[PDB]
C-alpha cells in the first residue's frame, strides 16, 4: 500500500509523528 | 522572525550602505509579503466536471509544498509548477494564514447553461477533482447548490469566468499552511486542519474548467518557519553569456 | 405572595379576579402569558360601519367542560382542545350570555383570556401545558406536540401547588374578520368560526401515592377582553 | 413566541454567561431571519417549458414543507432538498408571510427567441408545471402574456437570467405558508390561501429553465407556531474523527 | 383514489379536519 | 428567610453558596457557627521564605463521603468522623483538584469550613450534632461525647427539617505548621497530616412512622477558606 500513511514503529510515537527521543531524523 | 543581528557583536567600520535602487526603473514596487500572494496562481488548467457527480471539489487552501509535484509521482489534475510560483514559495515559509482566498473560475464555454459554484464551510475533510458525495448515482434531483450553502452562478453566454472571494468559516484561530507529509494518516481532526472549506463547481453537461487562486484582501499570513531544504537545476537549462 | 398564619379560617391569604358579574378565587400564585396585540388598522376599512361590543355580556368569566386527568395520561397527550370561537357557542357553555351576540352579528374580531384552575392534593404531582395555536384550520396536526407548545404563548399547571394561569389571546388572524356562523345560505367555501385552537397537554404524568386519587380536575373559564362584533343580521340560532 | 422564562423561577447562583463569540471571526453575522429567507432557494432545476401548454406555472409561496420530498412519493418536478434548506425549516416555523417574493428564473439556451414571464394575481387556485389553461390545444394566438396581465420578457441571446419581483396581490392580510395535508380536499376558498397568485413562463420553442425564489426587501412573517416533529439520520454517513 | 383527499369519518367534522374532540390524534 | 406563595416550580425561594466553581443550593434555613480566629504571627518565622494560596483550587466546595443515620442510632453514636487535613487527601475524594498543593509543599497552615445538607422527609425526625476538636492526635477518646460537642464550636442538624450547617474550622495547633505528609524518608517520630478532629453524632435518634424510611442520608462538603503553604519539594502520591 502507500508508505506515507504510516511511519515505521522504530522512529515515531503514539500519534505517528517522528518522537522527539529519535534524534537521527535530521 | 529573528534576524540574527543579536548575534552581529563586531562593530569595526565597514563600507557604505550605499542608496536604494528601489524605485530607479519604476514605482512598481514587488517586495510585499501581501501583494505578492495577491496575485492569481493558476490550480487546475482545463480539467473535466462531469454531471454524473456531485461536482468538482476545489480545497481552500493557498498554493504551497502540499501541491508541489515531484518527478516520478502519480499524476495529479493539479498543474505541475504550481510549487515553484513565487507565492507557493512565500507560502512555504509560514505556517499559518487567516482570512479570505479569492478564486477565478473559467468555464470552457459559450452555453446558457447555468455552472454553480458552491461554498462549504469547514467540515473536517480535505478533497479535490470530481467526486460523488455518499457515493449515489444521480446528482440532478439532490444538487449540492440547492441544499441551503452559500452558492453563486456563472453563465458562460454572460461570462465564462467569475471571482469568488470565499470565507474564513472554520472553528481555529488559523489555517495551517502545511504539513511534512500531506499523505501521512494521523489524528483526524488535526488532518483537516489544513483548509477552511471546500468550493463545488457544478456543470449541467459536461464542460472544462480552469481555476485560479489568491489571498483575499482580509488576508494574514503568519507563524514564520525560515527556509526549507532546496534545490536547483536552472544552471543546466541556459547558455551563458559567453557561449 | 406570601402566606400567613393559621387563624379560624386556615390561611387567609386569597387573592381574586372580578370581571362583571363573575368572581374567580385562587388559593395560591398565578401564572400568566405576555400581553400581546392584534393587528389593527383593517376594522375600519373591511367594516364601512361602525363595529360593536358587548363587554357586560362577553367580558364576564363563563366556565366551560371540566378535563379529567388521570395517571393514565402520557406526555403530549391531548387532555382537551377547542376551535375557538366555535366550542365556545356550539359544544361549550351553550346558554351563557356571552355567546348572545354572535347569534345576530355575522363577523368579529376576538381578544380573550382564559383561566384554569387545578386541584390536585399534596401527595399527588404532575404537570399539564395549556397553548394557543392562532389561526389553525387545516394545521392542528402539526407543530402540535408539547415542544411547539412550549414556543407559542403558554401556561404551565402543576397538579400539586394548584397555581392558576391565565392565558391572553389575541386575534391574529390571515383575514380582517372571523365568520361567527355557518349557515345553510352561506358560502361553504369558507369555513367558518375558527381563528385559533387552544390545546390542554399533559407534560408529565400525573401520579399519586399509595392508595391515593387515580385523578383530579382542571376547569377552563373564558371570558373575550375585547369582541369586535360587525354585520348585523336576522338572529339564527348557534350552529 | 413564549420564551418561558416565565417558568424559571430558580433564583440561586449559576456560572458565567461569557462573552459572545459573535463577530470574533468576521462580521458576517447570519442569524437574521429575513436575511436567511433573502437568500434563493432551488425550486425547479433544469425543468421543460413546452409551447404547446399556457405555459409552466409557479405558486408564489416561499419553500415549506409544502414542497418536502418524501421517500416513496410520487416523483414531482420539484428539486429533492426544498424541505432541508434553513430557510423552509424557517418557514415551518411560520405559518404567516406578507410581502413579495422574488424569482430567479434561468432558461438554458442562448437563442434570440423571447421568454415570457407573466404575474397572476390571486385568483383561488395552486398550480405548477405546464398546463393548458380551459384545455385548449393552442396557445400563440392567445397568449398568456398578451392578455393585459403584467409581463416582463427574458432574451436570452442578452441574458438568460432575469430576476423579478412578484407583488402581495391579495385579498387577505398573511398568505398561509402551510397545511397539516398539501393533498387534502377542503373549503376551496381556503385552500386557496396559501398562494398569492402564480408566475408563468411561455417559451417559443422547447426549451428548459431552473427556477429560484427568496424573499423581496418588503417581506415579513409572522405566526410562530413553534417547532414541529422533527427526524435525522446524518450519523450515518460520515465516519468520526476517531475512525 | 388519493387516501390524503378526505379524513376518516370517525377523527373529522363536517370540514373534512380533524374534530377537537378526536383526541387521539397525537 | 419567609416562604412565599407556591407557583409553578412550588415556593422558589432558595438560597445558595458560590465558591469558585461550586454551587450549593438550600431549600430552608441554614446554622452557622462563629467566625474566629487562627494564630497569626509565627508564620513568617516558621518560614524564612514566602508562603503560598491557590484560592481557585483549595477554596471550592468538595463532597466527601455519604452519611447514613437509621432508626437505630443511640444518641452519642459516631455517624462519622474526620481527621484533617489527612482523611481529605488520602481516604475521601481522592482525586479533588483542593488536594493537589498537598502533593509538592511539605507544611501549611489550614483554615476550612464545613457544610453539612441532611434529608430526612417530613414524617421522619432527629438530631444530629457536628463538631470539631483542635489538634486531637491522642486525645480524640476523651471529651468525645455529645456533651464536649455542644460545648466546642459546633452546629446541630434537625432531620426534619433540613436546615443546612456549616462549621467554620480556624487553625489552632501547638506548632506553627502541620505537615503535611507521611514518607517513607520523612520521620516518624512526628504523626502528620492531622491538626484536628471533626465528629459527626446522634444527638437524638432518628424515628419514623408507619411504613416510613427506616433511615435517610447526610451529604459533608468541605472547603479550605484560607490554605497557606510552605516548603517545596517533589511531588509525590498521597499517603
Ligand atoms: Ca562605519
Ligand atoms: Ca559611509
Ligand atoms: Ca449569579
Ligand atoms: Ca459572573
Amino acid at each position: 500500500d502507500n508508505p506515507h500513511r504510516f511511519l515505521p514503529a522504530n522512529v515515531s510515537n503514539r500519534w505517528n509523528e517522528y518522537s522527539s527521543a529519535y534524534l537521527p531524523r535530521v | 522572525m529573528d534576524t540574527g543581528a543579536k548575534e552581529d557583536e563586531d562593530e569595526t567600520a565597514n563600507f557604505s550602505d550605499g542608496v536604494t535602487a528601489m524605485g530607479f526603473q519604476s514605482l512598481d514596487t514587488q517586495v510585499s509579503i501581501k501583494d505578492i500572494l495577491r496575485r492569481p496562481v493558476l490550480l487546475f488548467n482545463h480539467v473535466e466536471l462531469d454531471p454524473d457527480y456531485t461536482g468538482f471539489f476545489i480545497p481552500i487552501m493557498p498554493p504551497s509544498r502540499m501541491m508541489q509535484y515531484k518527478s516520478g509521482d502519480k499524476e495529479t489534475s493539479f498543474q505541475r509548477l504550481i510549487g515553484r510560483t513565487p507565492q507557493a514559495a512565500i507560502m512555504n515559509l509560514f505556517r499559518f494564514w487567516r482570512g479570505s482566498l479569492r478564486y477565478t473560475i473559467i468555464i470552457h464555454s459559450t452555453d446558457g447553461h447555468p455552472i454553480y459554484v458552491t461554498h462549504v464551510p469547514h467540515t473536517g475533510n480535505r478533497v479535490y477533482g470530481l467526486m460523488k458525495v455518499n457515493n449515489l448515482h444521480e446528482y440532478t434531483k439532490v444538487p449540492i447548490f440547492g441544499c441551503g450553502l452559500t452558492t453563486e452562478m456563472i453563465i458562460p453566454s454572460v461570462n465564462p469566468s467569475i471571482c469568488v472571494e470565499v470565507p474564513f468559516d472554520t472553528e481555529n484561530n488559523w489555517a495551517v499552511t502545511f504539513d511534512e507529509d500531506a499523505q501521512r494518516n494521523y489524528s483526524w481532526r488535526d488532518k483537516g486542519d489544513t483548509v477552511t472549506g471546500h468550493l463545488v463547481v457544478t456543470p449541467v453537461v459536461s464542460v472544462y474548467m480552469s481555476v485560479w487562486v489568491e489571498a483575499g484582501d482580509d488576508f494574514e499570513v503568519s507563524n514564520f518557519y525560515g527556509p526549507p531544504s532546496v534545490k536547483t537545476n536552472d544552471w543546466n537549462y541556459a547558455f551563458s553569456d559567453e557561449h | 405572595e406570601v402566606p400567613s398564619k393559621e387563624s379560624i379560617q386556615g390561611d387567609a391569604t386569597q387573592q381574586s379576579s372580578k370581571e362583571e358579574n363573575t368572581i374567580i378565587t385562587r388559593d395560591q400564585q398565578q401564572t400568566v402569558s405576555e400581553n400581546i396585540p392584534s393587528t389593527v388598522g383593517d376594522l375600519v376599512i373591511a367594516s364601512s360601519e361602525p363595529t360593536q361590543q358587548f363587554r357586560s355580556l362577553t367580558n364576564r368569566w363563563m366556565p366551560i367542560n371540566s378535563i379529567r386527568v388521570t395517571v393514565n395520561g402520557k406526555r403530549n397527550d391531548l387532555l382537551a382542545q377547542y376551535y375557538i370561537p366555535e366550542d365556545f357557542l356550539s359544544t361549550h357553555a351553550k346558554c351563557a350570555p356571552n355567546t348572545i351576540p354572535f347569534e345576530t352579528y355575522v363577523y368579529g374580531k376576538y381578544e380573550l383570556e382564559m383561566k384554569f384552575v387545578a386541584n390536585g392534593n399534596k401527595f399527588q404531582c404532575g404537570k399539564v401545558i395549556i397553548s394557543v395555536k392562532f389561526d389553525s384550520y387545516q394545521a392542528d396536526n402539526i407543530n402540535t406536540g408539547f415542544q411547539a407548545a412550549l414556543s407559542r404563548p403558554h401556561i404551565m399547571l402543576d397538579l400539586s401547588t394548584n397555581n392558576e394561569g391565565v392565558l391572553k389571546i389575541p386575534f391574529r388572524y390571515h383575514r380582517a374578520f372571523v365568520r361567527n356562523q355557518t349557515h345553510k345560505t352561506a358560502t361553504a367555501g369558507v369555513r367558518p368560526g375558527k381563528f385559533a385552537s387552544i390545546y390542554v397537554q399533559v407534560l408529565s404524568p400525573l401520579q399519586t401515592g399509595e392508595g391515593g386519587a387515580n385523578d383530579m380536575f382542571i376547569r377552563p373559564f373564558y371570558r373575550y377582553t375585547r369582541a369586535e362584533f360587525a354585520g348585523m343580521s336576522y338572529k339564527v340560532p348557534l350552529t
